[PDB]
RNA sequence: AACCUGGUUGAUCUUGCCAGUAGUCAUAUGCUUGUCUCAAAGAUUAAGCCAUGCAAGUGAAAGUAUAUAUAUAUAUAUGUAGAAACUGCGAACGGCUCAUUAAAACAGUUAUAGUCUACUUGACAUUUAUAAGGAUAACUACGGAAAAGCUGUAGCUAAUACUUGCAUUAUCCUUUUGGAUAAGUAUUUGUUAGAAGGAAUUAUAACAAAGAAGUAACACGUAAAGUGUGUAUCAAUCGAGUUUCUGACCUAUCAGCUUUUGAUGUUAGGGUAUUGGCCUAACAUGGCUAUGACGGGUAACGGGGAAUUAGAGUUCGAUUCCGGAGAGGGAGCCUGAGAAAUAGCUACCACAUCUAAGGAAGGCAGCAGGCGCGUAAAUUACCCAAUUCUAAAGAAGAGAGGUAGUGACAAGAAAUAACAAUGCAAGGUUUGUAUUGGAAUGGUGGGAAUUUAAAACCUUCCCAGAGUAACAAUUGGAGGGCAAGUCUGGUGCCAGCAGCCGCGGUAAUUCCAGCUCCAAUAGCGUAUAUUAAAAUUGUUGCAGUUAAAACGCUCGUAGUUGAAUUUCAAAGAAUCAUUCUUUUUAAAAUCCGAUUUUGUUACUUUGAGUAAAUUAGAGUGUUCAAAGCAAACAGUUAAAGCAUUGUGUUUGAAUACUAUAGCAUGGAAUAACAAAAUUGAACAAGCU
RNA sequence: CCGCCCGUCGCUCCUACCGAUUGAAAGAUAUGAUGAAUUGUUUGGACAAGAAAAAUUUUUUCUGGAAAAACCGUAAAUCCUAUCUUUUAAAGGAAGGAGAAGUCGUAACAAGGUUUCCGUAGGUGAACCUGCGGAAGGAUCAU
RNA sequence: AAUAGAUCCGUAACUUCGGGAAAAGGAUUGGCUCUGAGGACAUUAAUGUUAACUCAGAACUGAAACGGACAAGGGGA
């Protein structure tokens, strides 16, 4: 037959999954859930590779058995459940939580988060729909359905998603002024301030990013992620704090210790 | 299925099998090295033309060409580091000069054998053999180690060589003497 | 049973691999007669049921110009558009032209209106012999061998007028 | 490393090829082979045929248990398990192979506003009830058949198997509150209104008809109310089917193809998940083609890639990954979300198994293995420990996969000594060199630590353990090309050698041998193919008077190529003498003297998307290297950092390339096309 | 130049060609004929369940329904015919190449003893000869 | 003796290019019920009256038969 391909070989995993060549001939398949195979990674992957507490698969499985790893503060159990750009991972035996992150090289990065952010989850909003009696239902990237959202909330916006609740809180928009990070570009982690972007008659739109150092970079329109206003990021960004070095700079200063 | 695990060549055949100008010069190099085998000279020109061949290339570049500045100051330092260039050195045409003995110089036996503990290129290539030397709180028996500016202050003799302060000497001529000095007693 | 096998834009002819495979599939077609309401279930791809229609004698027919659909009987297929075996043959397809009892409408008609919304229209005259008859012409709009039902609407003004010259400087 | 040399002659200079030369992740084969690491391996021919064994199953809270076993206070209420069986999910993934296939598949680039989509994730629902019905497996007993994943009759019983079936919400008025009004999820038809997209017959809403399927008659228990299973719709996700543009080898001794039999299009319908001549009916005569249609060939699966490369190029790509196709050859079909499935079924053809002769059963291009074919390719081994998949999802399986065996396919490191004294030679008491004679050390044998699923290997430690270090290195040559003998015997145009030129008839530098020497070296020859050499395929970059080669001549279409001309210029800051940066100078619309755009394309510049492996390349002492993607740092056991007492810390897995086509983009030069007169405008005023 | 050298005819071997034989074989297409299996529809119609009465039995009806059959459709497979592709037999015919001191002549290279050569045509044992028109690559760069 | 009419399809070697050729070799044909096409004539772009048998197609039907008798080539090397 020719239904639907359920294994991963491992020379084929994403490059930021970022697994060994001669680790094996396959690589964890990540179950459908909210976030693209593409554009996520594992939970397997998120605490076997990257923080190390589980180094085999089974181990994987027993850390994953007890209910201590929380996904936006909802257990979570399946060993390839995909954890995806940003969202809330809380493991309470360690009562350590892990917001999910880019870095400015472009892979998957753990960021410790403190409690009071915990509860603090960005979505950006995907699709704009409405169903029976003209309600209005936001889909974001994390395979987020919101119902009743503000009418003021724009198909491009970003909206502060509350954990518990399940509630937004404030939206922000796509404005020239509005920070914002890559999600999947040439310039993928980097953060700016959105220099200027334009509308292409029936194909991408582009957006020109300004950075701290006045520097400029495009991108596609699809793979962006408004973080915050003009003032300052709604997040904690990770140490190089979305600021991309140059390969002259980034090797001058790591020589320096 | 197949292993990904890359492999590559190391020397390339000189072609021309029977120049007598070229045969004559690599007897000269592997005589005055000590070295084994007409393979071995192979492998040292074909790493020299790899640092040539990149050499070239970045001397192509203009100057302040961001590939320039991250490749060729990579290639430098790596240079300088393995000792093929001097701290009088800072440009790339210096590197393009490198030649075959400044390459051999860099040999463990090569080395050892100027530092002393051996006293003929054929004694250090045999003790590194039978693993007498160490690079400093490691010990390498492969006399094609090439050894950086900051190895050649740790290359002495191996602490489980007989010449580190080991097992003294041949314990069938100690056992013997043992043995016969307690007969006679 | 479809996509392939035929000759190209040029006239060539391809060589055939990639034989045939079960979505192109392409079930036999639903020669829809009219009589004794009897409709079977085509299980489709992806376990979507479609009823394969293959008697009907009733549907849902509409008024357009009043825009009110009531339920009548049809009486018999009198043309269509595509082959002309299928009136003959009395087959019912998306578009043909059937005759509907004009009871229930005139009755309606007398109920809402009165006498033999966007109310108060004046109708038109070339109708009101073919509701005395007793039986109008209506056009199919639905598909019996997809849905599993023949509904349609009453025609009327030029797209009538047509039909009537079509079918009845004639023979 | 952007390379040449022998051979036509008496001798010369050419053209020109033959031969030599080197590489091949390129196969075979010959000789030889002491270590370790790494690891290709029945593709070539026979997608030929297969004995045997295995290769997909699944229950740890959570469908169904009087098969049965057990344990708690006393025949009671709880449990713990549980063969079989029903039910559920999976078996459509994986693995193998490359026969078919030449605008097909594939690749980059789109569309799906033309669709389907299980698991998983987020939202969220409409026209007897203190809980409804029969009917069946397992099992019981009677049986049949030589045999099989064969099953007959009678009797019960379950289920999350199969099937029926039980409040409420919203809206309008006086105006917290009282009255009044209305009630189908998808889907289909008809009539209308109409947050987003680039564009809607979109979302959505109103009215008139139909209308599925559902909204729990189900099982376990979390805060010092949860979960599982199941369910309508929407959305996401894992995918899929179609789809736009562009891109392929040889052949014209294939020039016209297609069109009754769908060829090209229109209209209507049928069919499909959806669009579509996909099919039907009517109609029209179209559609492709020297820019190579239609055919033929391919010892053709495509690509990522490989060899060779100074730059161009040439050749290869069955084979790690992606896409396609197939399961002896065809066709057909069921279940299912997903199959035209093949360790699923049905039939035919070719093979072929058992048979009591009545009948049954089959598909190794899965893993081993066998036959055959051949120049040409391994064990009927071990294990689920790692990677990962399936399940009722710790706990079971998995010839996927991993481990070992065979393995001179390739690739990397690297033994077969080293040292001191005399004697000898060379030199002004320095080197080389047959004697002695003590050190060093592996190979090897044994034990162990370790490793490992177990074992083996590596590494490490301890015993033994080298002088002809018998613990002995070979392969091919010694006329030239081409490094190395006119040394010695045999043969004597014979035998033979010789890639080519040539040698061999008594002095054979070439045969057969010995010695010596040369080259490469645990490797070295041979055959075939391929690349460079080959500027002997020539775009870069050949040649055509006489070496091969200007059509007999002219016209001529396609093709290729095409005179000049339209905005020139001027002025200012910064290194060294110069170089480099900035401003305005016609006309028309925008801003109350100032605010600002002024063909198309090629081409060129920048970006975005750029799967990995491979490649280039940054970092990193795997003892070096091939590698790999790691790792590094203080610490005879504690300072320091931070936390208001404990918690290791610092990291890296970069970057480039990813067509020529497509998207966006700055553009002055060079190229085209557009507009431009037997005319064509613009403005102002009046008129409609 | 006692140089070189050409062709026929003899002999041997190898390669390839033509070839009667309505030659042969293996494939591939196309048409036609027959046509298994089967989707769908229809016809059935073993029964299995319902509804009425008499106080074990009967009629009728309603669905659900197995064999079997027919018809369009999908269509394996076999056969006939035709064409094409590849391989291959063959009396005889006619080439080419190689071998050896074979036979016959002397064609070319010297003005090669008739200058050589081209195109065409005829003839002859062979090289070759001759006619017509050309060329110098001539034996003439020239009253 | 074998078909032999007509319609549709297909047709080789050879050739004096005209033929060969009806080459060879296939399929169909009845009856019935229908459907489509092919003309002429007058009035104020549109409506009526009327004729010929000739082709094409579809259902149904029968002991698969239909140029039903009559009539009427055997081909090929």
């Amino acid at each position: 037959g020719k239904g639907i391909k359920k294994h991963l070989k491992r020379v084929n995993a994403p490059s930021h999954w970022m697994l060994n060549k001669m680790g094996g001939q396959y690589a964890p398949k990540t179950s459908s859930g909210p976030h693209k195979l593409l554009e996520s990674i594992p939970l397997v992957i998120l605490l076997r590779n990257r923080l190390k507490y589980a180094l085999t698969f089974d181990e994987v499985k027993m850390i994953l058995i007890q209910k201590i790893v929380k996904v936006d503060n909802k257990v979570r159990t399946d060993c390839t459940f995909p954890v995806g750009l940003m969202d809330v991972i809380h493991i309470t035996k360690s009562n350590e939580y892990f917001r999910l992150l880019y870095d400015i090289k472009g892979r998957f990065v753990p960021h410790r988060i403190t409690n009071e952010e915990s509860k603090y989850k960005l979505c950006k909003v995907k699709k704009i729909l409405l169903r029976k009696g003209r309600l209005s239902i936001a889909v974001t990237h994390d395979g987020r359905s919101i119902p009743y959202i503000h009418p003021d909330v724009k198909v491009n916006d970003t909206v502060r998603l509350d954990l518990e609740t399940g509630k937004v809180l404030e939206h922000l928009k796509f404005q020239v002024g509005s920070l914002v990070m890559v999600t999947a570009g040439h310039s993928v982690g980097r953060v700016g301030v959105i220099s200027s972007i334009d509308k292409n008659m029936g194909t991408y739109d582009i957006i020109h990013v300004k950075d701290s150092r006045n520097k400029v970079f495009a991108t596609r329109l699809s793979n962006v992620f408004v973080i915050g206003d003009n003032t300052k990021p709604y997040i904690s960004l990770p140490r190089e704090k979305g600021i991309k070095l140059d390969i002259i700079e980034e090797r001058r200063n790591r020589l320096k210790a | 299925p197949k292993s990904y695990r890359n492999y590559s060549k190391t020397a390339r055949n000189p072609k021309r099998p029977f120049e007598k100008e070229r045969l004559d010069q690599e007897l000269k190099l592997i005589g005055e090295y000590g070295l084994k085998n007409k393979r071995e000279i192979w492998r040292v020109q074909y790493l020299l033309a790899k640092i040539r061949s990149a050499a070239r290339y970045l001397l192509t570049l203009d100057e302040k060409s961001s590939k320039r500045i991250f490749q060729g100051e990579a290639l430098l330092r790596r240079m300088v580091r393995q000792g093929l260039l001097g701290e009088n050195e800072e440009k790339l045409d210096y590197v393009l000069g490198l030649t075959l003995p400044k390459l051999l110089e860099r040999r463990l036996q090569t080395k050892v054998f100027k530092l002393g503990l051996a006293k003929s290129v054929h004694h250090a290539r045999v003790l590194i053999r039978q693993r007498h030397i160490r690079v400093g709180k490691q010990m390498v028996d492969i006399p094609s180690f090439l050894v950086r500016v900051d190895s050649e202050k740790h290359i002495d003799f191996a602490t489980t060589s007989p010449f580190g302060g080991a097992r003294p000497g041949r314990v069938k001529r100690k056992s013997l003497k043992k043995q016969k000095e307690k007969t006679e007693a | 049973r479809d996509g392939r096998h035929k000759l190209r834009l040029t006239g060539g002819k391809k060589k055939i691999h990639k034989k045939k495979r079960k979505y192109e599939l392409g079930r036999p077609p639903s020669n829809t007669k009219l009589g004794s309401r009897q409709v079977h279930v085509v299980r489709g791809r992806g376990r979507n049921y479609k009823y394969r229609a293959i008697k009907l004698d009733s549907g849902s027919f509409s008024w357009p110009t009043f825009g009110i659909s009531k339920n009548t009987r049809i009486i018999d297929v009198v043309y269509n558009a595509s082959n002309n075996e299928l009136v003959r043959t009395k087959t019912l397809v998306k578009n043909c032209i059937v005759v509907i009892d004009s009871h229930p409408f005139t009755t309606w008609y007398e109920n809402t209106f009165g006498t033999t919304i966007g109310k108060s229209k004046n109708i038109d005259p070339l109708l009101l012999e073919q509701f005395k008859q007793g039986r109008v012409l209506a056009c199919i709009s639905s598909r019996p061998g997809q849905c599993g039902k023949a509904d349609g609407y009453i025609i009327e003004g030029d797209e009538l007028l047509f039909y009537k010259r079509k079918m009845d400087k004639r023979n």
